[PDB]
């Protein structure tokens, strides 16, 4: 997953 | 029932959020270890499979079938006071609870603050061009 | 500011109530020691030396200097979970706290039962008494 | 002190  | 804001100390009220989370059975990332790891799910037509620790706020997005919850949350916030609670609820003490409480807040506080400058500095970069391409004349 | 209906548990709050308690410093029973042994001043025109456990609602007036609160509490309702409590309110779990106020819930249920069965009572007696006299007629 |  990423930062949003 | 507990008092509504500390709900969300509670995993199972964690694992309630997911309702349409689409990483179930045989993946890492599923809505029991999710919820584990401190995320609730705030899904939105742009970004579906949106999680968002409920402590230190972080949000993450585009989540792979193979991703571990934990390791995710550790990568991208590090400084995070649950992920140092080895505890469970129950076992917390009252002094315990509302120091993390307290620090749950100041993590609300300081999430707002980034969200703040981040509004600000979009604006000041478009600004800021502007009156280069003004200065850029004669 | 904590859940209003858990502010009897602090033993701060617990001394704020005694606002008029006539035992002051020199006695045993001041109100440090009154909130301490867990009790609140629940004072009446009738009863101005009125108090009530918190925990196990068992109601206690005709104070002396010389009584000790906690000896008090004791002798009159030695089954008060309240005495076996060692740790500050701090030191708590949360399981521990939450067992605590369940059985403060049982302990109401319980006083409320005992106050409902005391006034049938009181009239079923007169009652009594009444049919007494017509059975006691030719 | 006396019960109530
Ligand atoms: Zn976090
Ligand atoms: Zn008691």
């Amino acid at each position: 997953a990423r930062t949003k | 029932t507990l008092p509504p804001a500390w709900q969300p100390f509670l995993k199972d009220h964690r694992i309630s959020t997911f309702k349409n989370w689409p990483f179930l059975e045989g993946c890492a990332c599923t809505p029991e270890r999710m919820a584990e790891a401190g995320f609730i799910h705030c899904p939105t037509e742009n970004e579906p499979d949106l999680a968002q620790c409920f402590f230190c706020f972080k949000e993450l997005e585009g989540w792979e079938p193979d991703d571990d919850p934990i390791e995710e949350h550790k990568k991208h916030s590090s400084g995070c006071a649950f992920l140092s609670v080895k505890k469970q609820f129950e076992e917390l003490t009252l002094g315990e609870f509302l120091k993390l409480d307290r620090e749950r807040a100041k993590n609300k506080i300081a999430k707002e603050t980034n969200n703040k400058k981040k509004e600000f500095e979009e604006t000041a970069k478009k600004v800021r061009r502007a009156i280069e391409q003004l200065a850029a004349m004669d």
